[PDB]
């Protein structure tokens, strides 16, 4: 069923609808307490606070090689920082993360794509609701196109990540209905 | 009681979704 890949395609997007259901369940639980349980939002006028607080500085220090992770063995929450959660995200506006997107693009590095952001990438879609502003539609188009550059660099199409990457692109085209990125055949004459 | 409920249901559900999508290759 190389041609009919719709079956697998549904599973990817299908998960997105499911994710929203989970949020509703925790809505009642969070309502039982205010934003103070474990969420500190730096003043709005301090844009620097949002970028650092939300993405933390641990990314800069990196943690995966081994000793880098244990670069602060004292407690736990401190050497872990504040990770993204429903409570943190629930208070964040759709527009707030949108502006923060500009800073992310600045890193550029072409060949760079830091798979670390991917974990974060999913949160952005969950934070987007209602119709996307004209500007919002344009930006999502920008990041998807850049990814294509990585494929050219890859020596072998049968790589190992390519399959996941292929599925990832399909998600954007159907969910947002952006037929512009959709891989249409040939109109079938 | 003290009442400290909040982790009753894996709130990390969002995190789990990350591995499944990427894992989609095995």
């Amino acid at each position: 069923g190389y041609s009919p890949t719709l079956q697998w395609q549904q599973q990817q997007v299908a998960q997105f609808s499911t994710v929203r259901q989970n949020v509703n369940k925790h809505r009642s639980h969070w309502k039982s307490q205010q934003l103070d349980s474990n969420v500190t939002m730096p003043k709005s006028e301090d844009e620097e606070g949002w970028k650092k607080f939300c993405l933390g500085e641990k990314l800069c220090a990196d943690g995966a090689v081994g000793p880098a992770t244990n670069e602060s063995p004292g407690i736990d929450y401190v050497q872990i920082g504040f990770p993204p959660l429903l409570s943190i995200v629930s208070r964040m506006n759709q527009a707030t993360v949108t502006s923060v997107l500009e800073y992310l693009s600045n890193w550029f590095g072409e060949r760079d794509f830091t798979p670390e952001l991917g974990r974060w990438l999913y949160a952005l879609l969950a934070c987007l609701e209602k119709p996307l502003l004209p500007e919002a539609h344009s930006l999502i188009r920008q990041l998807a196109r850049r990814c294509s550059e990585v494929r050219l660099l890859v020596d072998s199409k049968d790589d190992e990540r390519v399959p996941a990457l292929n599925l990832l692109i399909c998600l954007v085209s159907r969910y947002f209905d952006q037929r512009d990125l959709a891989d249409e055949p040939s109109l079938e004459y | 009681g003290q009442s400290d409920d909040s982790d009753i249901w894996d709130d990390t559900a969002l995190i789990k979704a990350y591995d499944k999508a990427v894992a989609s290759f095995k």
